[PDB]
C-alpha cells in the first residue's frame, strides 16, 4: 500500500518510511536496501542447489534450508548476550572470578 | 476449526545425537571455546529451525 | 485539526478504503459462548467500510432479528447512519434513537463504528457511550446491544463485538469523565460477543431524510439534541460533496470573470 | 496482403499550416525590402479582370420569380454571383465555388437555397416547409450564429425557420425536426451524424453547403472529409441524391476539392482567383528578421505604429489581434504611442460632430477600457465585453467614427464590418489543444483578410499582415492562390473509420476501403503520392490505390482493435462495433481516450479518482504544465474541493484542477492558463459523457451517479452541493448566496408558501420568484407498482408523475431522464432506461413497465432513480422495498424428451385415420410420441406445453381421433385465441377432417343464432373464447353446450394477455361443467412451454402423468436465437438505425433461405421492404431475393393493387399489413410459401394470421406506439413468440434463426422469457364483472359465496396460491386468500349494483336485473350499459345515439397510432353531425367519426377503414342492447330510432337521406 501511494505520488522510498516494520517479515525487509539487488535478483532456485551443497562440500552444512543474502537474518542474538551481562551479576560482578584486581587496570573498557 | 499439534521427529533427534556425538570426539589437545562454539552451532540449528516444535 | 489540507490526504486515503473490505478479520477470542452471536451481513459492512473515514469515527446503529427457530443468533439486518460527528476516539450520536417504521419490525441490536487502529480492549468512550444510549433509551437490551468497533488495521479492518457487562452499563451511565482513562473502568464493563459474516443475506442502510449522516464537517450544525427523521436509502461517503459543504459553497461568485478569458468555440456543443 | 503503416509517419505534423508548394510564386509589381529588423514584402491591389463582353451583372428582376424575395436590396448581383446564377437555380449540380473571401459566396449559397425552397413553392400558399432541409455547413460558430441572423432576414418571407445546431443531442434533433435551414459548424454536424440524431431527416436534406471548404486543409479536415465522404457514399448506396455546394478560397488542389465534392469540372467547378475580390487588396506582409522575441514584440508594436501612422487620417483601421487583453493592450499601446510622438489629433481631427458622438458615446459607456479609448479615434472588440458595449464598437465603426477598432478573429467571424485597412498583429495564437502558441490558420487569416476594404467606400483593401520572416511564405501562398488543400485525414483516419463502423456504414475492410476511396485523403494520394507516403514505384503496382487503402483501413483498425473499439479479425476482414466504439464515435473521444477509459475505470473509482481519469485523456496529450503559472496553480490547487492525487508539476493535477477551477467558477489570471481552461472543460463535456455512457453501459452504479454529475456539473457550471436555482440563470446570485448560506436541505423549499420562502431567505420581495423558480424545477414523483413474475424476475411498473409546472423558456420541448434501478448496495445497475418527459405530456403519469433480475440472495430493496440528464440535483430515489414480496416457487423442471423410438403412424389404430397421415410424414416428432399414449391411449385432460412449431395441433388431433373412436356422433370443441389462428386451423381440418374421414367440421363466428346451429351439427366446433363464451354462458339452456366430448383449448398461455380472461372463464366454466354433468368434458390444454404448467395442469385437471410441459430448447428445428440490443430510445431513429442490421443479418443469418421480417406497424412494413432492397441494391446483388424469374411473377403480380408491392416483388421482397387484401395477403404468401421471393417483410399484428413459416424471423423493434396513452408499449411476450415460431421450417432446415432487434431497455427481458419457460398470470381480476354478471343471469351465481365458489374454478384462484403479489396478496394462507376473493366478489358485485346490472339482497344474495340480462344476452360489458341506461333519455335520436353507441367500453380497444389525429380531424369537418369537444386522443370520437363516415359511405384511409371493419363487427349488438334498454324502459321514438340506426348501419346510408341510397351501384344522379 505504501509503494502504490508512493508510484503516484512520484516518490521514491526511503527508510523513513521503512523504519517501523525494521527486521520484521519474511523475507526480511534488510534485503530491499542491499546493493546487490540487480545481481540476487538474477538467482532462482537457490533453495534446492543450498540443499544440495551437501553432496559438494565436505563439511556438514546447518542452515541448508535457508540463505542470508535472500531470507534475511531470522533471528536476533544481541538481547541474550545483554541479559546474560545482566543476570550474571554486572561486569564487577563478573570480574571477581576472573583474577582482574591482581592486574592493576583501574577499568575494564580500555583494555584489549 | 481445527488445532495442529506440532512434534519434533525421531529422525532429527537422531540426527542431534549424531551430532553430540561428533562434538564429543574432540581430542584433548583442542581448547574448550571450540567445543562450545561446535556446541552453540548445533543448538543454533536445531532451535533455529524447529522454534515452536522443541518446547 | 490542520483543515488545510489534512482533509485532502485524508479524503484521498479514504478513497481507497474498498481495498480493505475483502481484507476482513474478526477477532473470534474471549467469547463467552452462552450469549447471542451475530451475523453481520458483508454487504452493510463493506459499504460502512466504504463510506467511512480512517480518522475520524463513524457509527451506525445496528438493527436486526433472529432467524427462524434459531433466538441465539442475531442476523444483524440494517446499519442506521444518523447525523454523527466523530473525533479518532469517540462518536457524538444524536439523543434521538432511530425511530422508522422499517425498524419496527426489526431490534436494536447496538451499534458500529470505525476505529483508526486496533485496540485490544473496548474503549471506555465506547462504553459510556453504549451506556448513556442504554440508560436514556429502554428499548437496548444491555444482553442483546452491542458494539461492533471495525478498526483499521494496516490494509485490512478488524472487527471486534463487544458486550456491556452489568457492571458496565452501570459505570458507563454514571461516568462523565471523557477521556481516554476515567477511573473505575475496569475490562470486566464488557465482554467480546461472537460476530461473524454472511453472503447468505443482505443488509441495508438508513441514512436521514432531510439531510446526509456526515456532520464532520458541518460540526457547529450538529446538536446532541437534534432530530431527524430517516430514509431507506444508501449513504453516501464520508468526504462526499453534500458532507463537505463549506468547500463547495464558501468560493466568490465570478464577478467580472471570462471577460479577459479565450476564444476557443465550442464546435461539437 | 495487407502491410501495417507508421501511421504518424504519413501525417503534416503543422496541421492546418503544412506548406505542399515549395514555390511561392508573386504578382508582378510585388516588391520586397529589408527594412530594419523585418523584410516587408508588397503585393499589389489585383486589376479585377475586365468584364466578358457578353457577360455582365445581370439584376434581379432576371432571376425567377421564386429567388427575387430572396435579394431584398439588392438591385444587380455581384460579378461571381452573375457567373453562377445559371449553375445555382437552373441545374441541381454539385457546385465548387472557389472565389476570394469577400466576395459573396454566402449569396450563392442563398441562390442554392432559393432553388431548394423553389421546389416547394404550393401554388396557392408559399412554401412546402416540411419536405425538405437545407445543411449550411460553416466552420466557425460564430459565423453560424451570423449566418443564422442572415438567413433569417433573407428567408423571412418565405416562412423558412432559419437556426444553429446546438446543446445537448434531444435539442439538435428536436432542431432539425423544427427548422429548414440547418446552420451548423462540421462537427455538429458530424457528432449529429455519429450519433444519429439527422437519421429520420435526411431523405429531407436535398442541399449541404459547405462554407469555407478549405478546412479540409484545417486539423478541421477530417470532419469535413467524413461529412463529405459519408453523404456522398449515401448517395452511392441509398442513390436519393443530395446537393453538395463547396463554397470555398481560391486555393490549389481546387480540382481535388472537386472530384473529391463530385463536382463536374465542367458544369459545377468555378475558380474565380483573387482578381475577382470585389475590393482589390493591396496587402503587405512584414516578416520580422530577428532572433531575440523581445525585439521582435517591439519591432512588431513599432510597425503596428508606423502602419497605423500610414493610414492616420486617411482610412479606417482594423487591427486583429490574438487575445482579448492583447486587445485592450496595443490599443493603448498605439495610444500611447501616438500621445507621445504628438500625433494623436491626426485621427481626430475638429470633426465636431464625429469627436463629440466619440466623447458623448464614450461618456455613457460601462466599459472602462473603452471609455479609455473612445474619446480618440481608438477602440476595442473582443467577445468578452457587453453585447450592447461591442455593438456599440460596431455601430460606432461602421459610421467612420471609430478610426482604429483593435479586435480579436471573432469580430472577422462575427460581424461583416469591412475596414479600408486591417492589420493582423502577429500571427501567433496560443492553441491549448497544441498545447502551444502556434500559428494563425488558414481560415482566420483567409477571413480576417476578407474585411480589407469595404464594398461601399472603398476603392481598394489594405492588409498588412506582421508576421516572423519564415512564416512569411505560408501566408504568401495562403493569400496569392498558392496554399495546396491537403487532406489531414491520417491524423484522425482510426477515429473517422470508427464512426463509420458504428453507423454501419462499413462493415469489412473492403466497405472501408470503398469509403477511403470517397475521402478527399484517396484523390490527393492519387494526384499527389509523393507528399502522401507513396513512392511512384506504388501508383505504378497500384493505379486505382486499393493496396495502401487496404493498408491504411488495416492500420486504423489495429488502432482500433488494440484500443479495444472494433472487434476486428485479420481472417476474414470484418468489423463488429463494441459499445466503447459507440460512445467513442457518439462523443467524439479518441481511440487512445478510449483505450484510457477501459483500462482506468473502475467500479470502485471515487470522486477524486475520477477527475484523474478525466484527466488522463489523449484529447489533453499537449497539454503540459508551464512554470510560468505553477503558482497559480498552487493558489487553484489549495482551494478546488476534489483533492488531486498527483503533483501539480505533472499535467494531469492541471487539467484536473483546471476542470475544478471551472466548476467553481474561481478566477483565473494567466492567459495561458485560462485558455487551457476552457479548452479541457469544452472538451470537458463530452468526455464526460463518455465516462458516463461507458460507465452506464457496463452498470456500475454509483460511479455513474458521480459521472452523470460531473457532465452535468461541468454544463452548468457549479458543484451538487450549491443550489439548485443556480441553473435558472435569472436569478439574483446575491439571493441565491443567501440560500446557500441559510443551508436547509433544498427540498424544504417545496413545502412553503411564497410568504414563507421569502422570510426564510429574509427576502419578502425576492420571495414569490423563488417560489416560481423552486416550482419550475425538475421533480418527478415516483410510485412503483411491483409484481413477482417468476422467482428470479420481477415487473416493475413505474409510473411517473410530473410534479413541476412546466415552461417553454427553462425546459424547452423536452426534459430527459435517466431511470436507473439498482440493487441495496447501489452498485449494480440492474436495469437503466433513458425518459424524455415530452411538453405536450406534463402533467400526466407515464406508465414505464420494465423487468428487473432478483437473485438468489434475496435483497431489501432495490432502488429507482429517477435523475435529470440536464439538472444538476434533480433526482428523486425510490425504495422499491422488498420486505413483504412473495416471489413465487421456483417452478419444476419440465418434463423431458424421453427419447422415445419414433413414432411410425401404424401406432395410431383405424387405418381411416392413418389415410391422413401416410404421405405428410413416416414417423411424429418425439414430442407427439411421448404425447401419443397419454392423449389417444388414454382419457385424461391433457396439457402439452410445447413450443410454437412442436406440432401441438397433432396433439389436438391425436385427441380428436380418440373422441371418434369413443363414438363416431362425438363432439370436439377447439378454442384458439386469435381469430386467424381459428380460420387456419379451419383451413387445415376441412380438409383434414371433413375430406377424408367425413366428420363435420365447422367454425363458429359471431351470430349466437347460427353457432348453436353449428354446434348442433357439427362434430369439431372450431371457436374463439369471445365466440365460445356468449354460448357457454347459457349452458344450462344449451344441451349441444353440454354434451361436448372433448375441449380443446390451443395455445393456453395466451391465458397472459389481453383477451386472456375471456379464455381462462370459458375454459374454468368448461371444468365447471364437466364437473356437473354426468360425464366428464376431457380437456386438452395446447400451450407453449410455460414454467407454472403445475397450475394450468391444476386448473384443467390435468395429472402430474398427463401434463408434458416441455422446454424451449425441445423443439423439433432448433432455434438460433440471436438479440440485438439498440440502444437508441427515440424509436423513429431505433427503426431507422435497424434497417440496415436487417440485410446484414439476412446476409449472416439465412443468404439463401427464406426471412419474415415482422414490423411495428403496417406503415413500418412497405418502409422496411423498400430499405431492404436499397441496400441489396447498394451492393451489387441487386435481385437477390428473388429466387425465381420474372416470366414466372407476371401472373402473380398482374393481380395485385399495391404497385410498390410489386416494385419490391420483383425484386424479391414482398411484405404484409392488414391493409393488404386477403387477395394480396395470400398470394405474397404462395410467393413465399413456393421460394420465388425470399424476404416478406410482415406488420406485428399478422403474426398469428400467417399460413407460412421461414428459416430467419427478424423481428424490428418490439414496441408499438398506444397513442391513447401517447408511449411505445413493448410487444406483449405471445406476439414474439408467435413470431419466433414462425422461424420453423421442419423438413426443409436444419435450424431456425431468430434475430430479435430490440431497444436495449428491452433486451434482457427477452434474454429472460424466450429461452426459459413462460410464466403465465391470469388478468381476471380486472376483467371480472362481465363473467359475474353472465353468471349471475344464470343463477350459476345466486349469493356472494358462490361468487367465490366460482371463483374457485378459475386459473385466477390458483396462481393467487402460487404468486400472490401479483395480485396484491400478503400470503397464501386461507384468511388471505379467502378475503382478497371476498374482496374481489363484493367489489365486483358491487360495481355491478351500482352499475345497476344486478340486485344484492340481504346484502348477501344477488339477483339478475334487467341490465344485466341485456349485458350478458348480447356480449356488452356491464359499463357499457351502464352508460347506456344512464345516457339514453326518452327524447334521443340517431344524432345522439352514435353519440351513446361510440362512447361504449367495446371500442376504447380500437387503436391511435402516430399520424392517426389530423385525418381524423380531416374527418371531423365533413360527416353530418359535429362533435362538442373532439379530442382526437379519444378511441370514442375516431369511433364516432368512423360510425359517421361508414354511414355517409365515404372514402376512408385504408388504415381507418381496417378499424371501421373492427367498429361495424360490434356496433349491431350495441345497437340491439340500446333497442332493448329502451324496451324496458318504455319509450317508443328512442327505440324506433335505434332500429332504423341497426338497419342504417348494415346499409351504409343516413335517415336524413332517402331509402334507395341501399341498392348497389346508385349514386347521388339518382337521388336528384
Amino acid at each position: 500500500l505504501k509503494r502504490q501511494e508512493a508510484i503516484a505520488q512520484n516518490r521514491r522510498l526511503t527508510l523513513e518510511d521503512l523504519e517501523d516494520s525494521w527486521d520484521r517479515g519474511i523475507p526480511r525487509i534488510n534485503t530491499l536496501f542491499q546493493k546487490d539487488r540487480h545481481t540476487l535478483a538474477y538467482d532462482k532456485g537457490w533453495r534446492v542447489r543450498t540443499d544440495f551443497k551437501q553432496y559438494q562440500v565436505l563439511k556438514q552444512n546447518p542452515f541448508w534450508w535457508t540463505h542470508q543474502r535472500h531470507d534475511g537474518k531470522l533471528w536476533n542474538l544481541n538481547n541474550y548476550r545483554t541479559d546474560m551481562i545482566q543476570a550474571l551479576g554486572g561486569v564487577e560482578g563478573i570480574l571477581e572470578h576472573t583474577l582482574f584486581k591482581g592486574t592493576y587496570f583501574p577499568t575494564w573498557e580500555g583494555l584489549f | 476449526t481445527a488445532q495442529c499439534f506440532l512434534r519434533v521427529d525421531d529422525e532429527s533427534m537422531q540426527r542431534f545425537h549424531n551430532r553430540v556425538r561428533q562434538i564429543l570426539m574432540a581430542s584433548g589437545s583442542t581448547t574448550f571455546t571450540k567445543i562450545v562454539n561446535k556446541w552453540n552451532t548445533a543448538l543454533i540449528g536445531l532451535m533455529t529451525y524447529f522454534r515452536e516444535a522443541v518446547v | 485539526f490542520s483543515s488545510k489540507t489534512e482533509w485532502r490526504v485524508r479524503a484521498i486515503s479514504a478513497a481507497n478504503l474498498h481495498l480493505r473490505t475483502n481484507h476482513i478479520y474478526v477477532s473470534s477470542d474471549d467469547i463467552k459462548e452462552t450469549g447471542y452471536t451475530y451475523i453481520l451481513p458483508k454487504n452493510v459492512l463493506k459499504k460502512f467500510i466504504c463510506i467511512s473515514d480512517l480518522r475520524a469515527q463513524i457509527a451506525g446503529y445496528l438493527y436486526g432479528v433472529s432467524p427462524p427457530d434459531n433466538p441465539q443468533v442475531k442476523e444483524i439486518r440494517c446499519i442506521v447512519m444518523v447525523p454523527q460527528w466523530g473525533t479518532h476516539q469517540t462518536v457524538h450520536l444524536p439523543g434521538q434513537l432511530p425511530q422508522h417504521e422499517y425498524l419496527k419490525e426489526m431490534e436494536p441490536l447496538g451499534w458500529i463504528h470505525t476505529q483508526p487502529n486496533e485496540s485490544p480492549q473496548l474503549s471506555p468512550q465506547d462504553v459510556t457511550t453504549h451506556a448513556k444510549i442504554m440508560a436514556d433509551n429502554p428499548s437496548w437490551d444491555g444482553e442483546k446491544t452491542i458494539i461492533i468497533t471495525c478498526s483499521f488495521t494496516p490494509g485490512s479492518c478488524t472487527l471486534t463485538a463487544y458486550k456491556l457487562t452489568p457492571s458496565g452499563y452501570e459505570w458507563g451511565r454514571q461516568n462523565t469523565d471523557k477521556g481516554n482513562n476515567p477511573k473505575g473502568y475496569l475490562p470486566s464493563h464488557y465482554e467480546r460477543v461472537q460476530m461473524l459474516l454472511s453472503d447468505r443475506f443482505l443488509g441495508f442502510f438508513m441514512v436521514p431524510a432531510q439531510s446526509s449522516w456526515n456532520y464532520n464537517f458541518m460540526g457547529v450544525r450538529h446538536d446532541p439534541n437534534m432530530k431527524y427523521e430517516l430514509q431507506l436509502a444508501n449513504p453516501k461517503e464520508f468526504y462526499h460533496e453534500v458532507h463537505r459543504p463549506s468547500h463547495f459553497l464558501n468560493f466568490a461568485l465570478l464577478q467580472e470573470g471570462e471577460v479577459y478569458s479565450a476564444d476557443r468555440e465550442d464546435l461539437y456543443a | 496482403p495487407r502491410q501495417v503503416l507508421d501511421l504518424e509517419d504519413l501525417v503534416f505534423t503543422q496541421g492546418s499550416h503544412f506548406m505542399a508548394n515549395k514555390r511561392c510564386q508573386l504578382p508582378d509589381g510585388s516588391f520586397r525590402r529589408q527594412r530594419k529588423g523585418y523584410e516587408e514584402v508588397h503585393v499589389p491591389a489585383l486589376k479585377p479582370k475586365p468584364f466578358g463582353s457578353e457577360e455582365q451583372l445581370l439584376p434581379v428582376e432576371k432571376l425567377p420569380k421564386y429567388a427575387q424575395a430572396g435579394f431584398e436590396g439588392f438591385k444587380t448581383l455581384n460579378r461571381i454571383q452573375s457567373k453562377l446564377y445559371r449553375a445555382a437555380l437552373e441545374t441541381d449540380e454539385n457546385l465548387l465555388l472557389c472565389a476570394p473571401t469577400g466576395a459573396g459566396k454566402t449569396n450563392v449559397a442563398l441562390m442554392c437555397m432559393l432553388r431548394e425552397i423553389g421546389k416547394h413553392i404550393n401554388m396557392d400558399g408559399t412554401i412546402n416547409v416540411d419536405d425538405f432541409k437545407i445543411i449550411y455547413i460553416a466552420p466557425m460558430r460564430s459565423l453560424v450564429q451570423e449566418m443564422v441572423g442572415s438567413f433569417g432576414k433573407r428567408l423571412a418571407t418565405y416562412g423558412i425557420t432559419v437556426a444553429e445546431l446546438t446543446g445537448d443531442h434531444q435539442l439538435c434533433k428536436e432542431e432539425i425536426s423544427a427548422t429548414q435551414i440547418i446552420v451548423c459548424t462540421p462537427e455538429k454536424w458530424d457528432i449529429i451524424t455519429r450519433k444519429g440524431g439527422e437519421r429520420t431527416y435526411t431523405q429531407l436534406v436535398r442541399l449541404i453547403i459547405l462554407d469555407e471548404i478549405h478546412l479540409l486543409h484545417d486539423d478541421r479536415g477530417p470532419v469535413l472529409e467524413a461529412l463529405v465522404a459519408r453523404a456522398i457514399r449515401n448517395i452511392e448506396m441509398t442513390q436519393e441524391d443530395v446537393r453538395l455546394i463547396g463554397l470555398s478560397a481560391t486555393l490549389p488542389n481546387y480540382e481535388d476539392v472537386a472530384t473529391f465534392l463530385r463536382v463536374d469540372p465542367a458544369k459545377g467547378l468555378f475558380y474565380f482567383d483573387n482578381s475577382f475580390r470585389p475590393v482589390p487588396l493591396e496587402q503587405t506582409y512584414v516578416g520580422i528578421t530577428e532572433k531575440k522575441a523581445i525585439k521582435r514584440f517591439q519591432i512588431m508594436n513599432e510597425i503596428v505604429y508606423e502602419k497605423i501612422m500610414e493610414h492616420a487620417g486617411k482610412n479606417q483601421v482594423l487591427v486583429f489581434v490574438h487575445s482579448r487583453k492583447e486587445t485592450g493592450k496595443t490599443a493603448r499601446a498605439i495610444r500611447d504611442m501616438c500621445l507621445e510622438k504628438d500625433t494623436l489629433g491626426l485621427f481626430l481631427r475638429e470633426g465636431s460632430a464625429s469627436t463629440e458622438v466619440l466623447r458623448t458615446e464614450a461618456e455613457q459607456c460601462k466599459n472602462l477600457e473603452l471609455k479609455d479609448l473612445l474619446p480618440y479615434g481608438f477602440a476595442i472588440h473582443h467577445a468578452g465585453m457587453t453585447r450592447v458595449d461591442r455593438t456599440l464598437v460596431e455601430d460606432l465603426f461602421a459610421d467612420k467614427h471609430i478610426q482604429v477598432l483593435v479586435s480579436t478573429a471573432t469580430l472577422a467571424w462575427g460581424v461583416n464590418l469591412p475596414a479600408h485597412t486591417v492589420i493582423i498583429k502577429g500571427t501567433q495564437v496560443y492553441s491549448p489543444e497544441k498545447g502551444r502558441w502556434t500559428e494563425l490558420g488558414a481560415l482566420d487569416i483567409l477571413q480576417m483578410l476578407g474585411r480589407a476594404g469595404r464594398p461601399q467606400y472603398d476603392t481598394k483593401g489594405e492588409g498588412i499582415l506582421i508576421t516572423s520572416h519564415g512564416e512569411l511564405q505560408y501566408y504568401l501562398s495562403l493569400l496569392n492562390q498558392q496554399l495546396p488543400i491537403e487532406s489531414q485525414m491520417v491524423s484522425k483516419l482510426p477515429d473517422m473509420l470508427n464512426a463509420e463502423i458504428v453507423l454501419g456504414n462499413v462493415q469489412n475492410a473492403k466497405d472501408a476501403v470503398n469509403w477511403l476511396g470517397y475521402a478527399y485523403l484517396y484523390i490527393r494520394m492519387l494526384r499527389s503520392p509523393t507528399l502522401y507516403g507513396i513512392s511512384h514505384d506504388d501508383l505504378k503496382g497500384d493505379p486505382l490505390l486499393d493496396q495502401r487503402r487496404l493498408d491504411l483501413v488495416h492500420t486504423a483498425a489495429l488502432m482500433l482493435d488494440k484500443n479495444n473499439l472494433v472487434k476486428y479479425d485479420k481472417k476474414t476482414g470484418n468489423f463488429q462495433v463494441t459499445e466503447l466504439g459507440r460512445i467513442a464515435s457518439h462523443y467524439y473521444i479518441t481511440n487512445d481516450t478510449v483505450q484510457t477509459y477501459n483500462q482506468l475505470l473502475k467500479p470502485t473509482l471515487s470522486e477524486i479518482e475520477l477527475f484523474r481519469v478525466f484527466s488522463l485523456s489523449s484529447e489533453f496529450k499537449n497539454i503540459t504544465v508551464r512554470e510560468e503559472e505553477k503558482l497559480e496553480l498552487q493558489k487553484l490547487l489549495e482551494r478546488v474541493p476534489i483533492p488531486v492525487k498527483e503533483s501539480i508539476e505533472e499535467p494531469s493535477a492541471k487539467i484536473n484542477v483546471l476542470l475544478q477551477a471551472f466548476i467553481s467558477q474561481l478566477k483565473l489570471e494567466g492567459f495561458a492558463l485560462m485558455a487551457d481552461m476552457v479548452y479541457v472543460t469544452q472538451s470537458a463535456g463530452r468526455l464526460m459523457r463518455a465516462i458516463f455512457e461507458i460507465v452506464l453501459n457496463r452498470g456500475w452504479a454509483q460511479l455513474t451517479d458521480k459521472t452523470l454529475n460531473l457532465c452535468k456539473m461541468i454544463d452548468k457550471r457549479m458543484w451538487q452541493s450549491m443550489c439548485p436555482l443556480r441553473q435558472f440563470r435569472k436569478l439574483p446570485e446575491e439571493v441565491v448566496k443567501k440560500i446557500e448560506k441559510k443551508n436547509f436541505p433544498f427540498e424544504r423549499l417545496y413545502d412553503l408558501n411564497h410568504n414563507e420562502i421569502g422570510e426564510l431567505i429574509r427576502m419578502p420581495k425576492m420571495g414569490k420568484t423563488i417560489h416560481k423558480y423552486v416550482h419550475l424545477f425538475p421533480k418527478l414523483e415516483l410510485s412503483v407498482h411491483l409484481q413477482p413474475i417468476t422467482r428470479s424476475t420481477l415487473k416493475v411498473e413505474l409510473t411517473i408523475t410530473p410534479d413541476f409546472q412546466w415552461d417553454e423558456k427553462v425546459h424547452g420541448s423536452s426534459e430527459a431522464f435517466w431511470i436507473l434501478v439498482e440493487d441495496v448496495d447501489s452498485e449494480v445497475i440492474l436495469h437503466h432506461e433513458y425518459f424524455l418527459l415530452k411538453a405536450k405530456y406534463a402533467q400526466d403519469e407515464h406508465l414505464i413497465t420494465f423487468f428487473v433480475p432478483v437473485f438468489e440472495p434475496l435483497p431489501p430493496q432495490y432502488f429507482i432513480r429517477v435523475v435529470s440528464d440536464r439538472w444538476l440535483s434533480c433526482e428523486t430515489q425510490l425504495p422499491v422495498s422488498f420486505r413483504h414480496l412473495i416471489l413465487p416457487e421456483k417452478y419444476p423442471p419440465p418434463t423431458e424428451l424421453l427419447d422415445l423410438q419414433p413414432l411410425p403412424v401404424s401406432a395410431l389404430r383405424n387405418s381411416a385415420f392413418e389415410s391422413l397421415y401416410q404421405d405428410k410424414f413416416p414417423f411424429f416428432n418425439p414430442i407427439q410420441t411421448q404425447v401419443f399414449n397419454t392423449v389417444y391411449n388414454s382419457d385424461d385432460n391433457v396439457f402439452v406445453g410445447a413450443p410454437t412449431g412442436s406440432g401441438k395441433t397433432i396433439c389436438a388431433e391425436f385427441a380428436i381421433l380418440r373422441m371418434l373412436l369413443q363414438s363416431s356422433e362425438g363432439r370436439c370443441v377447439y378454442i384458439t385465441p386469435m381469430e386467424a389462428l381459428a380460420e387456419q386451423v379451419y383451413m387445415d381440418w376441412y380438409e383434414k377432417f371433413q375430406d377424408r374421414l367425413n366428420k363435420k367440421v365447422v367454425l363458429l363466428t359471431g351470430e349466437t343464432s347460427t353457432d348453436l346451429k353449428l354446434l348442433g351439427k357439427g362434430n369439431i366446433i372450431i371457436s374463439t373464447p369471445e365466440k365460445w363464451d356468449i354460448l357457454s354462458r347459457r349452458w344450462k339452456q344449451r344441451k349441444n353446450v353440454q354434451n361436448i366430448n372433448l375441449f380443446v383449448v390451443d395455445e393456453v398461455h395466451l391465458i397472459g394477455g389481453e383477451n386472456g380472461p375471456v379464455l381462462e372463464v370459458i375454459c374454468s366454466r368448461m371444468r365447471y361443467i364437466s364437473s356437473q354433468i354426468e360425464r366428464p368434458i376431457r380437456i386438452v390444454a395446447l400451450s407453449s412451454s410455460l414454467s407454472n404448467a403445475k397450475d394450468v395442469a391444476h386448473w384443467l385437471g390435468c395429472s402430474a402423468t398427463s401434463t408434458f410441459n416441455f422446454h424451449p430448447n425441445v423443439r423439433p428445428v432448433p432455434l438460433e436465437l440471436h438479440i440485438q440490443g439498440f440502444n437508441i430510445s427515440h424509436t423513429q431513429t431505433r427503426l431507422l438505425s435497424m434497417a440496415k442490421p436487417v440485410y446484414h443479418a439476412i446476409t449472416k443469418h439465412s443468404p439463401k433461405k427464406p426471412v419474415i421480417v415482422f414490423v411495428p406497424s403496417r406503415k413500418q412494413t412497405r418502409l422496411t421492404a423498400i430499405d431492404i432492397l436499397t441496400t441489396c441494391a447498394a451492393d451489387i446483388q441487386r435481385q437477390r431475393f428473388l429466387h425465381c424469374t420474372e416470366k414466372d411473377l407476371i401472373p402473380y403480380l398482374e393481380k395485385l393493387s399495391d404497385s410498390t408491392l410489386k416494385e419490391t416483388l420483383l425484386n424479391g421482397v414482398g411484405y404484409l399489413h392488414e391493409g393488404l387484401s386477403p387477395m394480396e395477403r395470400r398470394l405474397v404468401e404462395q410467393l413465399f410459401s413456393s421460394g420465388a421471393i425470399q424476404v416478406v417483410v410482415a406488420s406485428r399484428s399478422l403474426c398469428w394470421g400467417m399460413n407460412v413459416a421461414a428459416h430467419l424471423v427478424i423481428i424490428m423493434d418490439t414496441q408499438y406506439y398506444n397513442g391513447k396513452i401517447h408511449a411505445y408499449v413493448d410487444y406483449p411476450i405471445y406476439d414474439v413468440l408467435q413470431m419466433v415460431g414462425h422461424a420453423n421450417r421442419p423438413l426443409q432446415d436444419d435450424e431456425g434463426r431468430c434475430v430479435i432487434m430490440c431497444q436495449g431497455s428491452k433486451k434482457d427481458f427477452f434474454k429472460k422469457f424466450l429461452y426459459e419457460p413462460l410464466p403465465v398470470e391470469s388478468h381476471l381480476d380486472h376483467c371480472m364483472h362481465d363473467h359475474f354478471n353472465a353468471e349471475i343471469v344464470t343463477k350459476t351465481i345466486e349469493n356472494k359465496q358462490d361468487a367465490v365458489d366460482y371463483l374457485t374454478w378459475t386459473f385466477l384462484y390458483r396462481r393467487m396460491t402460487q404468486n400472490p403479489n401479483y395480485y396484491n396478496l400478503q400470503g397464501i394462507s386461507h384468511r388471505h386468500l379467502s378475503d382478497h376473493l371476498s374482496e374481489l366478489v363484493e367489489q365486483t358485485l358491487s360495481d355491478l349494483e351500482q352499475s345497476k346490472c344486478i340486485s344484492i339482497e340481504d346484502e348477501m344474495d344477488v339477483a339478475p336485473l334487467n341490465l344485466g340480462m341485456i349485458a350478458a344476452y348480447y356480449y356488452i360489458n356491464y359499463t357499457t350499459i351502464e352508460l347506456f341506461s344512464m345516457s339514453l333519455n326518452a327524447k334521443t335520436k340517431v344524432r345522439g345515439l352514435i353519440e351513446i353507441i361510440s362512447n361504449a367500453a367495446e371500442y376504447e380497444n380500437i387503436p391511435i397510432r402516430h399520424h392517426e389525429d389530423n385525418l381524423l380531424r380531416q374527418l371531423a369537418q365533413k360527416v353530418p353531425h359535429k362533435l362538442n369537444n373532439p379530442k382526437f386522443n379519444d378511441p370514442h370520437v375516431k369511433t364516432n367519426l368512423l360510425l359517421q363516415a361508414h354511414l355517409s359511405r365515404m372514402q376512408l384511409s385504408a388504415e381507418l377503414q381496417s378499424d371501421t371493419e373492427e367498429i361495424l363487427s360490434k356496433a349491431i349488438r350495441l345497437i340491439q342492447a340500446c333497442v332493448d334498454v329502451l324496451s324496458s324502459n318504455g319509450w317508443l321514438s328512442p327505440a324506433l330510432a335505434a332500429m332504423e340506426l341497426a338497419q342504417m348501419v348494415t346499409q351504409a346510408m343516413w335517415s336524413k337521406d332517402s331509402y334507395l341510397k341501399q341498392l348497389p351501384h346508385f349514386t347521388s344522379e339518382h337521388i336528384k
